[PDB]
């Protein structure tokens, strides 16, 4: 049985999400003080991104680049930092490295990519801006996600050195030692209604019918019917004791849809 | 914490602030050595001096982690060059006098002059006026007269200072725990290889001995053939069967026989294979000499210049009115800073000059990823073998014909070939044994073989009995005449020139072989060789990681410096000098002298 349809839901949202006052903010924070912005209750055009060959790393890992503008997410945290051109591949799950252990670090189910593009024309000067710092060492590696703003000292032989150290970004110097800034979103699985989403518009429900649906990025094909089940106000889908998806809240207009199967029983084609 | 940990530690620091102060005191020479200035040079030397005074604290410090404790090679290399200098051992007096006697010997090459007999107001200084006369004149009494009077007004006045110069240096090797002055100069080639036994400083001497043996047959061959034709050249002066007076050798010490082609050219119809008025008609610049260079690197897989290299360089010397230092010169300034400072002109000798800096900033942009203690070459001489190997890829007559700067219509008969072996001699073989010399003279000096009443007599019988040349006047003890070259007045090492001649002819044939070249191996050229590009980057990335014994036996198969792939270099230019050689006498006599 072929959808004959699309079914495709948002919730009702019309504020563009605030990407631009984080891309093009006047000023980066350091790796050790990197800046978090949260993004919520917003419509996320990605347009302004992808479309721009400004960007030289674009990495999404657990997501699709193509499909972002497709997928709606809980919260979106924007992160902000300048780091050196040879260090940006520090910035990925797994890896290890001076930015991944004293100033900065991805989960290993990390969801959402980095953005990094050169800036030495804005960060670089000819006899070198000193105000950018990083910390060679701390005590222990640090949590994922953790934040070290202390300025303390810590010890090289007999001498006591600052753990943070000035990054030296010259104009003179090469791509792998130029000043880089990078933004990456980080993405939240759905456990609450969806508050940043794409910028497509609702289209109208189709029941009892083979459709094909997607209801807050979850995409998928069945008939869609009046269910009886009651969902919490925190619960957008529901799932059978084959922990299959059989039940989806309408993000428009808040109702509960069962999932069925286009087809039951085995059909053979003559 | 182990003391590997702490190791760690201390070297990263090092790493971050040496990266700092370095790039720092670099671009204070490019801006000096770019706009003379007495402002620029009061620069240049405050970043120099904060730079040494960092690196000597950091020295002094490095010495708290035992290397034995130390388990990863890479952080006990480190450890070791840091241990191995940065602390002068002699005192403050000591130290002083021996920055005054440097200075001193510096000071008296460079003011050095030669005043005529007849008229003592007309003089003539080393550059050009004194070089030029050696280099160009055939007159044997005016070079007599230039060679004698360099040596009485130079050598005398080093004379007293050089004695006190190796008490000095000897004194100072002996803190770092080294045996003399010429024991703690070979550390250079000293390895610690894991596997068993590796290289040591004796280990050394006795390589370059028996590589002299070894080279002795072309070398005896050569001085022959020299001989004769020096004979044709200046008669009732020359021995068939003795040495060659030093001062008809071209040069004030006869370091090169270059400057003899001219007279032992050995077909004088044939020309050269000089491309500056091809250049120059075709309308090249310094832009597509360095655009034709890169082109040539990136055939073999090397990576490309980078955006940097061509908006910093000078390529050219400036016309705007600022005072330049002409002398070629790739920089690696750190940071990912790869610059070149040379008067690029439209000739052959600046597009092979440009292949061999451009050769050095491709194994510069390679140990890059390496830690900064070991951004160097394996040894003194791999580096200068790299961009040697890289001027003889490029110089062959194919790559020119493939450029258009050769024409198609050139035919590379016997004659050009042999014509184009004996200059390649006349600059490599015969300074092997000149460099194999000077180098064991300069050991047995400090070691005290030699004591300070026999300097010159024994530097008379080694010249005579290794290089084959004899003084042209008799020479007392008042005499420095060793003192009387630029190295050994400034105090820099010279056996790096001999490996670096065995090291290049070694990388030369393992490439060739790489890159499936079948015939002679002069006529050989890596371009378009990505296997060949593939292992030479290999060679060129690990810089000092790992023992350059290994390295020498990852690309070239063999772990032991070896003059056969020089020999087979030369086997044309042997065999002619051998039938050359049946009517003339091969080898001289150490007993006679012009004077006597
Ligand atoms: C590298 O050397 C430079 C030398 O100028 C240092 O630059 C200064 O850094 C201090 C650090 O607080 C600043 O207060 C100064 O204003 C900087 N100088 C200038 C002219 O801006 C730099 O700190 C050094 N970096 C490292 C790695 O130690």
């Amino acid at each position: 049985v072929q959808p004959q349809d699309t079914v495709v839901r948002f919730p009702n949202i019309t504020n563009l999400c605030p990407f631009s006052e984080v891309f093009n903010a006047t000023t980066f924070a350091s790796v050790y003080a990197w800046n978090r912005k949260r993004i919520s209750n917003c419509v996320a055009d990605y347009s302004v991104l992808y479309n721009s060959t400004s960007f030289s790393t674009f990495q999404c890992y657990g997501v699709s680049s193509t499909k972002l503008n497709d997928l709606c997410f809980t919260n979106v945290y924007a992160d902000s930092f300048v780091v050196r051109g040879d260090e940006v591949r520090q910035i990925a799950p797994g890896q290890t490295g001076v930015i991944a252990d004293y100033n900065y670090k991805l989960p290993d189910d990390f969801t959402g990519c980095v953005l990094a593009w050169n800036s030495r024309n804005q960060d670089a000067s000819t006899s070198g801006n000193f105000n950018y710092y990083y910390r060679i060492w701390r005590s222990e590696k640090l949590r994922p996600f953790e934040r070290d703003i202390a300025h303390y000292d810590y010890q090289v032989g007999t001498q006591f050195k600052s753990s943070l150290k000035n990054y030296g970004f010259y104009s003179s110097a090469g791509d792998s030692h130029q000043p880089y800034r990078v933004v990456v979103l980080s993405f939240e699985l759905l456990n609450a209604p969806a508050t940043v989403c794409g910028p497509k518009q609702s289209t109208e429900l189709i029941k009892n019918k083979c459709v094909n649906f997607n209801f807050n990025g979850l995409t998928g094909t069945g008939v869609l019917t009046d269910s009886n089940k009651k969902f919490q106000s925190f619960q957008q889908f529901g799932r059978d004791v084959s922990d299959f998806t059989d039940s989806v809240k309408d993000p428009k207009t808040l109702e509960v849809l069962d999932i069925t199967p286009c087809s039951y029983g085995g059909v053979s084609v003559i | 914490s182990t003391t590997e940990d702490e190791a760690k530690k201390f070297l990263n620091d090092f790493n971050s602030e040496a990266e700092n102060l370095t790039y720092q005191s670099s671009l204070a020479s490019w801006d000096y050595n770019t706009n003379i200035s007495d402002e620029n040079v009061q620069k240049m030397d405050e970043a120099g001096a904060k730079w040494s005074a960092f690196y000597e604290e950091q020295s002094k410090i490095a010495k708290n982690y035992p290397l034995e404790e130390i388990q990863t090679d890479i952080v006990k290399r480190q450890l070791q060059i840091l241990q191995q200098s940065g602390s002068p051992v002699l005192s403050e007096d000591k130290s002083k006098r021996l920055n005054s006697i440097l200075n001193a010997m510096s000071t008296i090459y460079s003011t050095g002059k030669v005043c005529k007999p007849n008229n003592p107001q007309e003089c003539l200084l080393l550059e050009p006026g004194l070089d030029n006369i050696m280099g160009t004149s055939k007159d044997y009494h005016e070079r007599l007269w230039a060679w004698e009077g360099w040596r009485a007004e130079v050598g005398k006045q080093l004379r007293p200072l050089y004695e006190e110069y190796v008490v000095l240096k000897n004194e100072m090797a002996r803190g770092y725990h080294y045996e003399d002055y010429g024991d703690y100069w070979r550390r250079d080639y000293e390895t610690e290889e894991s596997s068993g036994p590796g290289y040591s400083r004796d280990q050394l001497m006795k390589d370059v001995d028996r590589i002299f043996t070894e080279i002795k047959p072309l070398y005896e061959h050569l001085h022959a053939y020299v001989r004769a034709k020096l004979m044709d050249t200046y008669p009732l002066h020359i021995s068939p069967t003795g040495c060659l007076p030093a001062h008809l050798l071209g040069d004030m010490w006869g370091r090169f026989w270059t400057n003899l082609y001219p007279l032992t050219v050995p077909f004088g119809q044939k020309p050269n294979i000089d491309v500056t008025d091809e250049m120059v008609k075709q309308g090249w610049d310094a832009n597509r000499i360095f655009k034709e260079a890169e082109k040539f690197f990136v055939s073999v897989g090397l990576p490309n210049m980078t955006e940097g290299f061509w908006n910093n360089s000078m390529l050219t010397e400036p016309g705007d009115g600022r005072k330049v230092v002409c002398h070629p010169t790739a920089w690696d300034l750190g940071k990912g800073d790869f610059r070149i400072k040379m008067c690029t002109k439209v000739t052959m000798e600046d597009f092979l000059t440009a292949h061999h800096e451009m050769g050095h900033i491709q194994y510069d942009m390679a140990y890059a990823s390496q830690p900064y203690l070991l951004r160097n070459g394996a040894n003194e001489g791999f580096h200068e073998a790299v961009g040697e190997v890289m001027s003889l890829s490029v110089a062959t007559p194919k790559h020119l014909k493939t450029m258009g700067l050769l024409s198609p219509d050139f035919r590379e008969d016997d004659e050009t070939e042999i014509n184009f072996l004996l200059k390649q001699a006349l600059n490599i073989v015969g300074t092997l044994p000149f460099t194999y010399m000077l180098e064991k003279w300069r050991w047995m000096v400090f070691k005290g073989e030699i004591p300070k009443e026999e300097w010159m007599k024994k530097w008379w019988e080694m010249r005579r009995e290794i290089v084959g040349v004899v003084e042209p006047v008799p020479h007392d003890e008042t005499y420095c005449d060793p003192a009387s070259l630029f190295h050994v007045a400034n105090d820099y090492s010279f056996i790096r020139y001999y490996t670096r001649t065995i090291f290049e002819f070694q990388f030369h044939e393992a490439l060739c072989r790489i890159a499936q070249h079948n015939g002679p191996l002069h006529k050989c050229d890596i371009s378009n060789s990505t296997d060949a590009g593939k292992k030479l980057h290999q060679m060129l990335s690990v810089g000092k990681s790992q023992a350059w014994t290994k390295t020498l036996e990852d690309i070239v198969g063999s772990r032991n410096m070896d003059v056969g792939p020089l020999l087979r270099y030369f086997e044309p230019l042997y065999t002619w000098l051998q039938e050359q050689n049946r009517k003339s006498y091969v080898g001289w006599n150490t007993d006679w002298s012009p004077y006597s």
